[PDB]
DNA sequence: CATCCGTGAGTCCAG
């Protein structure tokens, strides 16, 4: 889906698998987090169904070693002091010794500042411990945790429910048109932008030497010449955009490890899973009810939140009993107004658009010579028109998708395209939708906070700060205490302060509050980006000072409080709300449920093969299940012939759906149903 | 004593329901006559005899089950179990 | 046994039926929607299900 | 009504608006009709939007819990491809929007139409037919939106105030209009109390008696009320011919008001009732300035202060366990203790810190969503957590989420949520397992007949003696008696009859028996009156959905199951007791009952229990052998004390469960009968989901149990 | 196309609908116009009154039935036009048993009682009742205090000058061509007995096409109906 | 800064210095 | 209890203007500014691109040979465009620029009563080798219409439709001085904020804004 | 009262 997406993948511990466990053979025992992941693997990242607890994410710092246990790095203390060394230590070796805890205060040399401090024991166990007998202490607050995990700002203020989607859905996230980085991060947005191998780095530092859409060709130092190729809108295995744009201008000195150009979600090499919106923290005409979330027109016409998404068709040409299927711009009659869109082969044009229903490839194959219709005879005498002994098998669009034929794939057995026996033209059609945002569409926050589009209102009708700007965004209050997951509001505020800026009094010296406050955020401009690493960045002390040093907008004025709130005019009445509403800027992902990949109906369509009902599946043109729960709930009610109707007719009485539709278009009454044909195959199957 | 009911909730089920013993009863109650419009309709196009016509006067594009669902609440039609 | 093969243990419940020569009456809810019968119960008992309905004879053609 | 996308209609009426196309002329045939939906031309739009007309769907969401799971509705069209859901029907289908999605079936036949519109439509089932509780209720915005204006504001502006000096009677208006034009200058609070005339408003029923003498309040007629705006505008909801209710619109309020329109007044006035409610709590929900900021959001003052002191108890306990004067199961009993009874102190420091005008506290008290011990995670303490074994960690995690909680903190507490999440999982498969077992024993049982006649029944009690004197309340009274019908007249001390048999039991006539002294009534219940196949209507009595007697063909017998495997979810005997019941299992507890009736001899050895019964009435004596991990059942002997444990010389009744645990029912039945073993089971599954906080009407636990005694053993042949 | 105007009835008040409007237009026009008709229209009412039998208000005026308040409301439901801006003065006396009606006022030349049948207040035998009403002119809703100064007995009334007595608003949407989302415009408009709503509306009509005048006076450069 | 390795956008960090190993 | 017609004032700045209007009915200067700032916002005419034609491209989603960006983002980088135009009926804009340089909005060729308003504003950085030939069509509309609707129209496969925002309005709020002392000198003094995009004045804008409004208003006033 | 084999262990969706 995304960048990072791919990289979970590559580090995921799954105790599933031949010469594993089953899904029914394990325990509560196997699932929970026992003390030995400290370090090695992520207590957070998890699957939330049937999977949970079986299947994890490998700890940040941790490393494998040759005998296939989890290894995970220490710092080495001697006697009360802290030395660079490090080891790594296994599981059990950790056991037989005492690890202090990281953010554990330590003297400028090395040495502790307390005798008793934080340690960490075999079984899990806690206790105070004199700086004597201390062995080890933790490499970083953010040991813990996973590379998807520590990307979650303000961590340690969101329950580990809310915290586990939040790392659970940051894979879902869809890549945008292009992308912005965050305003408030946790650092580990670069790393893992480039890790991921979805961006592009320089292997030799030089200088640009040309650039262009297409590529990038660096000049090194020893006068030998790298080229780098851009991958330019190719299909995910997801049906996500991989599209890369090239960082440096021409000429531009390069170093080695550089990030040259990057790909999807990633501005100059951050992982951007979405955008930075401008929210508001009110319940609105109950369209936010029950998670459900309101829009600015302006995520619409800006293209803030639009995606591209490609689809991969295809269709081959085979040797048959009748002959050959051939593809071809004759299908049997069909209008030129059809084929318009086509070329002299029978395939569709590149630049061409395409709705659902249209033709892509035309291909035809010899039906089998059975006697025709002495009722269709008789119609091709009148007419005098011979009948053709080839039938219609073109490649039309599913219904559904639709957009503009960005490439064509043609391989020929003629052409000496190496195909499998029996094939002879094979054709492949990309087709990319340029899909903006819509209603029922699901957003989420980094904060398990996820929903669908409620009501996408004109940019008029939202609730707008003094100096006019209207918000983005509009969260309901409710769904924020319950869930545990306040990060979404230091986020917010946070965010407030890396958008306007802002700029500590220093006059009568530097205020007590911000003292731990290191030296380069005492002053900020507007759209600054910061870092909140997970146990340490922020504290809510140092956060509210900074609602304080707020900095006026252009007209001079400050637009929030220092609780972080702020008065709006509803832009329906007009008349101001009565009530401070909190205001901010909080980062929003556009996960990959769409409804336009969603949605689904059917009257009739194809049936299964042996028992007769209907198929099942989107991609079958399925119908819905009426399953053993639903039937319970139809007799429940009493509607007998609901439930006989959807049982009968509806679904496997072969003569029945026939006559169901043939009484609806001739607008008749409904006839009795008859015998359903899987029942029939159950007596023959006890026989 | 209340507000106009409007579009599935008219006729009101209340009054429904005081015309028929129970509210499975109603359904089948209701449902029969609305086979028999629908069949006078397409019979009458060419055949005589068909079961009698709308004892009201049908909304514009009314369907036949609004259509019975209304004459029972005129207390036009007679009740067998 | 029809309900009851539907149920649990399918393989010891069909043996057994076999064996006594078992005749099931098509007479339960669970039977019924297995052979696609109107379920007994509901609007698809007879007190519901044989209605006659006709005008009133005040009511006429005009 | 919901909202049916415009792409989705014209696929399901697809062969109907076919049928249109080549009625209208659009089309010359039906092959070509199909060619105009495919190609989706411009005309279709015109053409569905008859089609539908007044023609149901149904909404389905799994998992189909129970028969609300799906529910009839009228389509209408509507641009999007997502399905628009009314935000009242979410607690019946359990539906939240953070993606969930819904399935569509379109009804046919001209009976499956029917059935759709009349026993499926959403503003006809209202109520839970469990409990007969308002499910289409104001839930939360819109709670929260309506306990607003309702609420009383002593100082705020444009309040009432009486006459002295040189100035008037401040506050009084003449009409609703007029305090309307008020807060519209900006004189008037909504939320202030005030004195106004009103003339389209029935006066409480304690007042219209003093004005009118009951004459019969008319529109037109005046009256002065003390009460706030915003209480006025509600109550022209209700609307006229309902007492005024002069309140603030608690949860547990609004939901009286509602099930009191659900007795009297009709159902479609109460769906058009319940519809102005939710426009209004909407309304009101935006301007409440229900807001949550940093700042809202306060750790207590005591906070440090609070936690030192029992710190310094802790390690009080730690020392005096560092000597070995204590034990280590101790040790931890008491440590767990000590910060139990800390974090309520924390809890307390919030309440009265906290302003009521503060939003977390404002929805919390208000009944519209959430608990307190979340906003006292919140902003106090996380308190005590849970060990792998169950048992409450030593350890208490001291920093809120506000404070951010430290490293080794996030890891065990993350240890105990996520097993939750487990557990949480593994309840589900069973809940259902147990749900589909339920639901196949009693299939066959619907209601066939109207009266089976017989004057059996059982004992309800209705309420407590107090010791002082008067009555108390019992607190098995509305799932044990409230929904059913009399089978013997309830009389007093007098001659004078209070209800008859054959009357259903309602909410006044509750009161009837209740202020007339009695206090136990004999009612019809569906394991006393015996019919061939199934049960009867009367006995059954009140269906908990209808609120009327239930209709003859109702199959009672799944949705009994129904209504007892939906909640199934929430336990902690737990779920496993709910079971061992069900499936008559020879239980763990294994708590023996007394075979005869007697006086009780206590002859206790350290090694082990015994226990012997001295026959009341001549007899030989039954002694029985215990193992001493049990222990005796505190009953309630003839000393009207249940707290006196079993002693020596006690006297016990026949099957009297003689110590704690759980009675073997096989010995119940042989023991004292089919009766009374059906009782016991009934209130023994009954006490699980009290414990939990789930109502269960005992109907529905009946239907289940009958079931279990339909067949008999034979012994000879 | 073109937007319709239409009038479902009532004596007193009546419901005014508007369709199809430019989708988002309906709250841009509905909220403006209550205000309008709930402010901007002149009348007349009563600022202040005098009682002879009264030194204070707690006690209720010898022989009468209601007390000092309940009458002051009474007399704020008195509908009155005047034709001079400048506030003039209206004698109401009766005595015996009986009851005082609008119809006993003895109203100024260009002053016009126009609900003589509004019930008062009941007087008993020996009742005696001397009034003195002030009538002003104005617009809208004018508090109390602000009319708080004969100081031998004077009473300060709430001002009542707007016609228009109550105004509601809901907008809904209607499905123009194959756009659902133009908007509908739904009025309720009650006044007193003095105007007709439908000719309360046309002023708060014309009134507002006046404020938009001055915008528009500039260039008249674009727009099309 | 929080990363001043590659060649990165200066993102400042709220931090105890962090200096142990890099990722 | 007082009479006074109102006046409409203004205080300048080159692209935004703050208009004073006063003395208004108390609590009425809210819901006035408002009923124009929705005006303008949503229905003020203008003139933007629909849709544009390039050499060698079929369509939206390719590079253009030696230009350092893909098409995508060229014409995301046209949105900011600010154009003018008298024509009521489509007019076609033309843009050719080779060899190495920046091309701008300033390379525009814009014909006869169609003007550019940010020449600046950068397009494509074109490298060594790269020529761009671009074609623009602009038309006059109000409010924002996407894309989509050009398509099925009959237009080519060279086309590239493009969304149109015609809206010249950039930012528009209000405040309002309500004296409040009790006595009849109670009254509302309302100030317009309006901020355009230099396509047409902040006076021009309010102009049609009123002249919109009065002929909606004006119906209210018709008999029946 | 404790062992050995056979049979149970949520739904819908996609794929
Ligand atoms: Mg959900
Ligand atoms: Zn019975």
């Amino acid at each position: 889906n995304n960048p990072l997406s791919g990289l979970t993948h590559k580090r995921r511990l799954s105790a599933l698998g031949p010469g594993g466990l089953s899904r029914e053979r394990a325990g509560l025992e196997v699932r929970d987090v026992h003390p030995s992941h400290y370090g090695r693997m992520c207590p957070i990242e998890t699957p939330e169904g049937p999977n949970i607890g079986l299947i994890g994410s490998l700890s940040v710092y941790a490393r494998v070693n040759p005998f296939g246990f989890i290894e995970t790095p220490y710092r080495k203390v001697v006697d009360g002091v802290v030395s660079d060394e490090i080891v790594y230590l296994t599981a059990d070796e950790e056991d037989r010794h005492v690890v202090a805890q990281a953010n554990s205060p330590i003297d400028a040399d090395g040495r502790f500042v307390e005798p008793r401090v934080l340690v960490r024991r075999k079984a899990g166990e806690v206790e105070y411990v004199p700086s004597s007998e201390v062995d080890y202490m933790d490499v970083s607050p953010r040991q813990m945790v996973s590379v998807a995990t520590a990307m979650i700002p303000f961590l340690e203020h969101d329950d580990a429910n809310r915290a586990l989607m939040g790392a659970n859905m940051q894979r879902q996230a869809v890549p945008l048109v292009r992308s912005e980085a965050p305003l408030v991060g946790t650092g580990m947005e670069l790393r893992a932008a480039i890790d991921a191998g979805d961006v592009v780095v320089a292997e030799e530092s030089g200088v640009i030497e040309e650039v262009s859409a297409d590529y990038i060709t660096v000049m090194h130092d020893n006068g030998t010449r790298r080229t780098y190729r851009m991958r330019k809108f190719a299909r995910s295995n997801h049906g996500t955009c991989a599209n890369q744009c090239p960082i440096v201008d021409a000429g531009d000195r390069v170093e080695a490890g550089q990030v040259i150009a990057d790909g999807p979600c990633t501005d100059d090499g951050e992982m951007a899973l979405g955008k930075n919106l401008l929210v508001a923290i009110m319940p609105w005409e109950g369209h936010n009810y029950e998670d459900a979330i309101i829009l600015s027109n302006r995520l619409v016409e800006e293209d803030v939140l639009t995606s591209i998404h490609i689809e991969e068709h295809e269709i081959d040409a085979r040797d048959t009993k009748l002959g050959a299927e051939e593809i071809t711009r004759d299908i049997p009659n069909i209008s030129d107004e059809v084929l318009a869109d086509l070329d002299e082969r029978g395939i569709v044009r590149i630049g061409a658009e395409v709705r659902d229903g249209d033709i892509l490839v035309g291909k035809v194959t010899p039906k089998g010579e059975t006697e025709l219709t002495p009722e269709e005879r008789l119609l091709r005498a009148i007419f005098g028109e011979k009948a053709r002994e080839v039938r219609d098998t073109s490649l039309k669009v599913p219904h559904g998708e639709s957009g503009k034929v960005i490439g064509i794939r043609v391989f020929s057995r003629e052409d000496e395209d190496e195909l499998p026996a029996g094939v002879n033209e094979l054709v492949r059609v990309y087709v990319a939708q340029k899909r903006k945002i819509s209603d029922g569409d699901k957003l989420a926050g980094r904060h398990g906070n996820k929903g669908v589009i409620g009501k996408i209102l004109p940019v008029e009708d939202m609730p707008f700060l003094a100096d006019g700007t209207p918000v983005d965004i509009i969260l309901n209050t409710h769904g924020v205490p319950r869930r545990m997951n306040i990060g979404q509001i230091l986020e917010t505020h946070l965010g407030w302060c890396a958008h306007s800026g802002w700029k500590v009094d220093a006059a009568k010296g530097v205020p007590d509050w911000a003292a731990r406050l290191p030296d380069e955020l005492l002053e900020a401009q507007p759209n600054a980006i910061v870092s909140t690493p997970v146990f340490d960045g922020a504290q809510e002390a140092e956060l509210q000072g900074l609602l304080s040093c707020t900095l006026p907008n252009r007209d001079g004025d400050v637009l929030v409080d220092a609780d972080g709130k702020a008065m709006l005019f509803d832009g329906r009445s007009g008349e101001p709300f009565p009530y401070p509403v909190t205001v901010g800027y909080m980062y929003i992902m556009k996960l990959h449920h769409l409804v336009d990949d969603k949605i689904h109906a059917r009257s009739t369509g194809p049936y299964s093969m042996i028992t007769q009902q209907p198929l099942g599946g989107k991609a079958q043109f399925g119908g819905q299940r009426f399953g053993e729960m639903e039937c319970w709930a139809m007799q429940a009610y009493g509607a007998a012939y609901t439930l006989q109707e959807l049982l009968t007719i509806k679904s496997d009485d072969t003569v029945g759906r026939v006559k169901v539709y043939e009484a609806i278009v001739k607008g008749e009454n409904i006839p009795e149903p008859g015998i359903p044909e899987s029942f029939k195959v159950l007596l023959k199957e006890l026989q | 004593g209340y507000d106009t009911p409007l579009g599935i909730t008219n006729p009101p089920i209340d009054e429904l329901l005081d015309r028929v013993s129970s509210k499975y009863a109603l359904v089948i109650y209701a449902a029969k006559r609305a086979r028999q419009i629908n069949d006078y309709y397409n019979q009458l196009g060419e055949g005589i005899l068909e079961y009698v016509g709308p004892l009201v006067e049908p909304g514009l594009q009314e369907k036949p089950l609004s259509i019975a669902l209304r004459e029972i609440h005129a207390d036009l039609l007679e009740h067998t179990e | 046994w029809l309900s009851a093969a539907s149920f649990q243990e399918t393989t010891r419940v069909l043996t057994d039926a076999a064996i006594n020569c078992r005749s099931d009456k098509l007479n339960g809810l669970k039977e019924n929607v297995i052979i696609g019968k109107l379920i007994p119960a509901g609007t698809g008992i007879n007190r519901y299900r044989n209605i006659a309905v006709q005008p009133t004879e005040e009511a006429r053609a005009a | 009504q919901c909202g049916l996308p415009k792409l989705m209609a014209l696929e399901l009426f697809k062969p109907f608006v076919m049928k249109r196309l080549v009625d209208l002329n659009h089309a010359q045939n039906i092959k070509s009709a199909k060619r105009m939906v495919e190609r989706q031309r411009p005309q279709v739009w015109d053409v569905l939007e008859e089609v539908i007309a007044e023609h149901p769907v149904l909404l389905n969401r799994a998992p189909t819990l129970h028969r609300l799971g799906i529910q009839a509705f009228e389509p209408m069209l509507v641009e999007g491809k997502a399905i628009q859901l009314h935000p009242l029907v979410c607690e019946a289908f359990n539906a939240d929007f953070d993606g969930d999605q819904m399935a569509v079936h379109l009804p046919l036949s001209a009976e499956a139409q029917a059935e759709a519109r009349i026993l499926m439509l959403s503003s006809n089932n209202i109520l839970s037919p469990a409990s007969g509780r308002p499910l289409a209720m104001p839930r939360l915005d819109m709670v929260t939106g309506l306990y607003y204006l309702t609420t009383e504001v002593p100082g705020d502006t444009g309040e009432y105030q009486p006459a002295s000096g040189d100035h008037p009677e401040t506050g009084v208006y003449s009409s609703p209009a007029e305090a309307i034009m008020a807060a519209d200058r900006g004189v008037l609070s909504v939320r202030a109390k005030i004195k106004v005339r009103l003339t389209q408003l029935r006066p409480p029923v304690e007042i219209e008696a003093e004005l009118f003498g009951h004459s019969g309040w008319q529109p037109g007629d005046a009256w002065m009320a003390e009460t706030t705006l915003g209480r006025v505008m509600f109550n022209e909801l209700l609307p006229l011919g309902y007492p005024f209710v002069n309140k603030q619109m608690h949860k547990k309020v609004q939901a009286a008001i509602i099930n009191d329109l659900a007795e009297r007044y009709p159902m479609i006035v109460v769906a058009q009732t319940v519809d102005k409610l939710k426009d209004a709590g909407f309304y009101w929900a935006t301007r409440s300035g229900v807001t949550v900021s940093m700042a809202d959001v306060l750790v207590p003052p005591r906070k440090k202060e609070i936690l030192d002191h029992y710190e310094e108890r802790a390690d009080k306990v730690e020392k005096q366990f560092q000597r070995g004067a204590l034990n280590h199961d101790e040790r931890n009993e008491a440590l767990v203790e000590i910060w139990k009874e800390a974090t309520d102190e924390v809890g307390q420091a919030l309440r009265e810190h906290y302003p009521d005008d503060n939003p977390i506290i404002t929805i919390v008290d208000s009944g519209a969503t959430g608990n307190f011990t979340q906003t006292r995670t919140l902003a106090g303490m996380k308190g005590l957590v849970t060990n792998p074994k169950g048992e409450f960690i030593p350890r208490p995690v001291k920093s809120s989420f506000r404070e951010g909680l430290t490293v080794l903190e996030y890891f065990i507490n993350t240890h105990g949520a996520r097993k939750g999440l487990a557990d949480t999982a593994l309840r589900t498969a069973d809940s259902g397992y147990l749900t589909r077992r339920l639901v196949d024993v009693s299939q066959d049982v619907i209601v066939r007949e109207h009266d089976c006649q017989t004057e059996r029944g059982i004992v309800v009690e209705l309420a407590e003696r107090a010791p002082d004197g008067t009555l108390i309340r019992d607190p098995y009274i509305e799932t044990s008696a409230y929904a059913r019908t009399l089978g013997t007249d309830a009389v007093d001390e007098a001659g004078n009859v209070i209800v008859e048999r054959g009357q259903d039991l309602g909410d006044p006539e509750i009161d009837a028996l209740l202020a007339a002294g009695i206090t136990q009534v004999k009612v019809r219940s569906v394991l006393t009156c015996a019919t061939s196949t199934g049960v009867c209507a009367t006995c059954y009595g009140r269906s908990m959905a209808t609120g009327k007697l239930v209709d003859i063909g109702e199959a009672v017998g799944i949705v009994a199951a129904q209504s007892i495997g939906e909640p199934g979810t929430q336990l902690t005997g737990g779920l496993p007791r709910v079971q061992e019941l069900f499936e008559a299992r020879v239980p763990r507890g294994k708590a023996p009952i007394a075979d005869v009736t007697g006086r009780v001899r206590l002859e206790d050895g350290e090694r082990f229990y015994k226990i012997t019964i001295v026959p009341d009435d001549g007899g030989e004596e039954v002694v029985y052998d215990k193992i001493s991990k049990r222990q005796r059942l505190r009953v309630f002997k003839h000393e009207d004390g249940s707290e006196r444990v079993l002693s020596d010389g006690d006297h016990v009744e026949v099957g009297q469960q003689l110590m704690e645990g759980s009675a073997d029912p096989h010995e119940v039945l042989r023991v004292q009968g089919p009766r009374e073993v059906q009782i016991h089971l009934v209130r023994e599954v009954q006490e699980v989901y009290r414990a939990q906080g789930v109502s269960i009407h005992d109907k529905h636990i009946e239907v289940i149990v009958r079931q279990m005694l339909r067949r008999v053993t034979i012994i000879d042949s | 196309r073109p937007t319709l105007s239409e009038d479902v009835l009532t004596d007193n008040r009546s419901q005014f609908v508007i369709e199809p409007l430019e989708p988002g237009f309906g709250y841009t026009l509905g909220n403006s116009l209550r205000r309008t008709l709930l402010s901007s229209i002149p009348g007349a009412a009563v600022t202040s009154i005098r009682i002879d039998g009264v030194l204070h208000e707690f006690t209720t005026v010898p022989g009468v039935k209601e007390d000092v308040t309940e009458i002051i409301l009474n007399l704020k439901s008195l509908v009155v036009s005047s034709e001079e801006d400048e506030p003039v003065t209206m004698y109401l006396r009766k005595q015996g048993p009986g009851e005082v009606t609008a119809g006993d006022i003895v109203p100024p030349a260009g002053v016009t009682v126009h609900n003589p049948g509004m019930h008062i207040a009941t007087l008993n035998d020996k009742g005696k009742l001397e009034v003195e009403l002030v009538v002003e002119r104005g617009r809208g809703y004018v508090p109390a205090v602000q009319n708080r100064a004969a100081e031998i007995g004077r009473i300060p009334v709430d001002s009542i000058y707007s016609p228009v007595l109550k105004v509601t608003y809901k907008v809904d949407a209607t499905r123009v061509e194959q756009r659902t989302d133009f908007d509908k415009l739904i009025l309720d408009v009650e006044t007193k007995n003095s105007i007709s709503p439908r000719d309360a509306l046309a002023s708060a009509g014309k009134t507002l096409v006046e404020l938009f005048g001055l915008a528009r006076e500039l260039n008249v450069e674009a727009e099309g109906i | 800064s929080n990363n001043s390795v590659p060649g990165a956008p200066n993102r400042v960090s709220f931090a105890k210095l962090r200096e142990p190993l890099e990722v």
